[PDB]
């Protein structure tokens, strides 16, 4: 019943595909996505995505800022502008770029360039976190 | 580039097996060289023989180092020496002339020495009737026949010059030897497309010849179409129609290739000629579509189809 | 030589076209190889030399462009070369008519246009007063009356 | 003359060499153009698929409007700018007609080359540097960045692009932009949930880089094709030319050989 569509805008891992739950961490909240959902639409916010497929098992994504959207039909639409993998991605490169971003944190001082390193923080943090 | 010499010789060969023809060879306004080269392969392809008295074809040289004169009356010669055979054994004579335009350009060059009057581009003013009086001795009398095989040069590639456009005027068929089509590796390489001839028609060929022929030519063209927007590099299959007659295609201009008999000394690969209705039948079955499950490779250097299926049989 | 030597001896040349012709425009006159020595404002007025002189403008404008017109298409000129080349166009067809002694290879019936309709048709295709109206509505024609009316019959019936 | 022949031969023929190399260059482009716009289609229309199934019918009352033209820097495509043009145009004469403000952007140098002089007075920003490179999202978040610290909050938009239909025929589609106060209006957008004026409006930020990103994909492609087909006809009627003169040429040349003969045969004549 569940029509899902994850799509970054040069590649597409699913559309219409029949999978049993998804998990999202959009900037309110990390919730599941199963069939008939009360109609939703959110941004999300960078880390993992584990869609259970109908078979079971779990395929997991790591998304960067993208947008959900479940409607009244079973459609659930996520547009992630950064899909990827778990091999994909490092630890020791993330780890240096969360501190060097937080040493620059302390270090950078006006209000919007401040709230830009902590977006970067953030977004390192839930990647360094969905490492290991 | 293109084999003509061998293409030459072959005709040669099957006008005499064929039919009971001897054949002549005028030399108008030949290199030296040149000829020397076609004595020699003539020699060693077993079309003249110097040991035997089977050598098939009689050999008439006027060199570029002669006057214009000579230059002008050898074709005239060779015309001479192959109507003797028409005209008192009823023969079925075959007449080459290596080139045609170095005829109508002693002719040019003797009416000048002449003192008369040059006509357009310079040519004689008797252009027409020094062709004229020539070509019409190469007939189909109630004796016998000549057919000629005249190697056309067009100076500055225009057709419209006096000399070829008064040739033109005599000419019955055409064949044309493309390097293009030697490059792909086609023996004999003449182009299935350039070459014409006016008893094309099926009044006289009948409609069947007419029809299979038609379809061939039909089916090259859309072929060459087909690969012009295969060029897209998106070679796909939209269409089924579309590949399919790509590989008819390629199966017929692969069949339009041949082993000549002259060409069995460097090659051995046996000359298979094949009569008319064999070649009309062949090409009948690829055009109905029944050769699909035989490879490509197998017509390749075959003779009628028979050849063509036991070769695809023996590919294994 | 026979031609180049009469020109000097007229006062008013019409140089007929083969490729006028066979576009199907008749008479065939070459509107740019026609000339006149009473073609002058002091005889002929200032309203009809600047009519003359602007349709041969125009004309010209479009042969010049014709080249990469057909190179190219038209789908690369310029908006005011579009404008230049539609009005040309009219004008061409403007300038072709019915002949009385023709109508046995026209099927119409010969015009004869007076010179004020002339000058005054000329002038409106000029100015832009017909932008709208198809091409053919101006191809033999009489005066301007017949193109718009033959332009509201091809609207209506197709 | 032969040597005029001579040289506009050579123009032509120089001519058609180019024009074949630019259709070569521009059918190798395109085949990754529409590579890559598929899943960008199936993306782009993903995003759309909430204002369907919504039906969001859009203001009816307000009074701007912004008017967004997709196209490139380089013409000699075909009648994609002109297309553009003139739908956007047209559109902008019946909007201000009806009473209603509208500025427009647009993405490419040659619509807003083609429309500067026709519109200038209504005009937000234009962009270049587009066209030559196969369009990515970057693309997309820029123009849209620039589109919002634009301060201009439009009542409603409508962006203007060739939808690729296939390899000879583009199509001027006309999408439709909301804003967030009509959007939150809409009585439709009751029945989801969790929704306010601070997540619609990211939403809606982020569908407009998307449809924008979506449709510079739709007019790279639906651009390299007609190119392509256009460069194909140059070719042609350039080869067409050639043909033509060269017959006109072996014609002069042969007239100028017989000047030359009657001469000097008229010349020995008077001895």
């Amino acid at each position: 019943q569940m029509s899902f569509t994850f799509a970054s805008p040069t590649q597409v891992f699913f559309n219409g595909a029949n999978v049993r739950q998804v998990d999202v961490p959009t900037l309110t909240g990390a919730f599941g996505i199963l069939a008939a959902h009360v109609p939703t639409l959110q941004v999300l916010r960078p880390g993992l995505v584990v869609v259970h497929a109908e078979d079971g098992t779990t395929s997991k994504y790591f998304v960067s800022s993208g947008s959900i959207a479940v409607n009244a039909d079973s459609s659930v639409q996520l547009l992630a502008e950064e899909a990827v993998t778990l091999d994909m991605l490092d630890l020791g490169a993330a780890k240096a770029n969360l501190e060097k971003a937080q040493a620059e944190l302390v270090g950078t001082a006006d209000e919007a360039t401040r709230a830009e390193i902590q977006i970067r923080i953030e977004a390192n943090e839930a990647l360094v976190k969905a490492l290991e | 580039g293109v084999g003509k010499t061998v293409l030459i010789m072959e005709l040669i060969n099957n006008v005499a097996k064929a039919h009971g023809g001897y054949s002549v060879f005028a030399g108008v306004g030949e290199r030296t060289r040149e000829g020397n080269d076609l004595y020699h392969e003539m020699i060693e392809s077993g079309v003249i023989n110097l040991k035997d008295a089977t050598s098939k074809v009689a050999l008439v040289y006027g060199q570029m180092n002669e006057p214009p004169g000579a230059r002008a009356r050898v074709a005239l010669t060779g015309l001479t020496v192959a109507e003797y055979f028409r005209d008192q054994e009823g023969q079925d004579v075959l007449l080459f002339i290596d080139n045609i335009f170095r005829f109508t350009q002693a002719g040019s060059e003797v009416s000048a020495l002449l003192g008369r009057i040059p006509s357009a581009v310079g040519y004689q003013p008797t252009l027409a009737t020094d062709m004229g009086t020539m070509q019409e001795r190469i007939t189909t009398t109630k004796k016998g026949s000549i057919t000629s095989v005249q190697a056309i040069y067009v100076p500055a590639d225009d057709l419209t010059d006096p000399a070829p456009a008064t040739t033109f005027a005599h000419l019955d068929a055409t064949t044309v030897l493309s390097r293009a089509i030697a490059e792909l590796g086609i023996y004999p390489a003449v182009d299935p497309l350039d070459s014409t001839s006016r008893i094309m028609d099926p009044n006289i060929v009948g409609s069947e010849h007419y029809d299979v022929a038609r379809g061939v030519q039909k089916i090259l063209q859309d072929y060459k179409s087909l690969q012009d927007i295969i060029a897209i590099l998106g070679m796909d299959e939209l269409s089924e129609e579309d590949k399919l007659t790509v590989s008819r295609a390629r199966k017929i201009q692969r069949f339009l290739s041949q082993p000549f008999q002259v060409a069995e000394v460097f090659t051995g690969h046996m000359g298979k000629l094949v009569p008319l209705k064999e070649t009309i039948k062949g090409f009948q079955q690829i055009l109905a579509g029944e050769y699909d499950h035989l490879p490509e490779q197998a017509f390749y250097m075959v003779g009628p189809i028979e050849e063509a299926v036991a070769k695809a049989d023996k590919l294994a | 030589p026979a031609p180049a030597t009469t020109f000097a001896h007229l006062d008013a040349t019409t140089v007929l076209s083969r490729a006028i012709a066979e576009l199907g425009i008749y008479p065939a006159v070459d509107p740019l190889d026609s000339t006149s020595r009473i073609m002058d404002p002091n005889i002929v007025g200032s309203e009809h030399y600047d009519v003359a002189r602007g349709v041969q403008k125009i004309l010209q404008d479009y042969k010049s462009l014709q080249d990469i017109i057909a190179i190219l298409g038209m789908d690369e000129l310029s908006e005011e070369d579009k404008l230049t080349v539609s009005r040309a166009r009219k004008i061409q067809r403007f300038l072709s008519q019915p002949f009385q002694v023709a109508e046995v290879f026209t099927g119409h019936m010969g015009k004869l246009v007076p010179l004020k309709e002339t000058i005054k048709g000329f002038q409106q295709i000029l100015a832009g007063e017909y932008d709208h109206l198809p091409e053919q509505a101006f191809y033999m024609v009489g005066p301007i009356e017949e193109a718009v009316a033959k332009a509201d019959k091809l609207a209506e019936e197709h | 003359t032969l040597k005029d022949i001579t040289r506009r031969l050579k123009s032509i023929k120089n001519i058609q060499k180019i024009t074949k190399s630019m259709k070569m260059v521009a059918a190798a482009k395109y085949a990754r153009a529409e590579r890559e716009l598929k899943p960008a289609r199936i993306y782009g229309l993903g995003s759309l698929a909430l204002y369907e199934k919504a039906d969001i019918k859009g203001p009816e009352d307000k009074k701007k409007h912004l008017l967004i033209g997709v196209s490139s820097d380089r013409g000699l495509c075909g009648a994609i700018h002109s297309s553009i043009a003139k739908q956007m145009k047209s559109e902008v004469a019946t909007l201000t007609a009806a009473g209603k403000e509208v500025m427009l952007v647009g993405i490419g140098d040659k619509i807003r080359g083609i429309l500067y002089r026709t519109h200038s007075d209504q005009f937000l920003v234009a962009f270049k540097e587009v066209g030559r490179k196969p369009p990515t999202f970057g693309d997309a978040s820029v123009i849209a960045l620039e589109l919002l610290n634009s301060g201009y909050e439009f009542d409603e938009g409508s962006i203007i692009f060739n939808k690729f239909r296939s390899v000879i025929s583009y199509k001027t589609e006309e999408k439709p932009i909301f804003s967030l106060n009509t959007v939150a209006s809409a009585d439709s957008m009751s029945i989801y949930d969790d929704i306010d004026a601070d997540v619609l409006q990211n939403y809606q930020e982020y569908n407009l880089a998307n449809i924008i990103y979506y449709s510079l994909k739709e007019s790279t492609t639906s651009e390299q094709s007609a190119r392509m087909t256009a460069m194909d006809n140059a070719s042609k009627n350039a080869s067409e030319m050639i043909d033509k003169l060269t017959l006109t040429f072996n014609r002069t040349r042969q007239a100028v050989i017989t000047k030359e003969l009657i001469e000097i045969i008229s010349g020995a004549a008077a001895l």
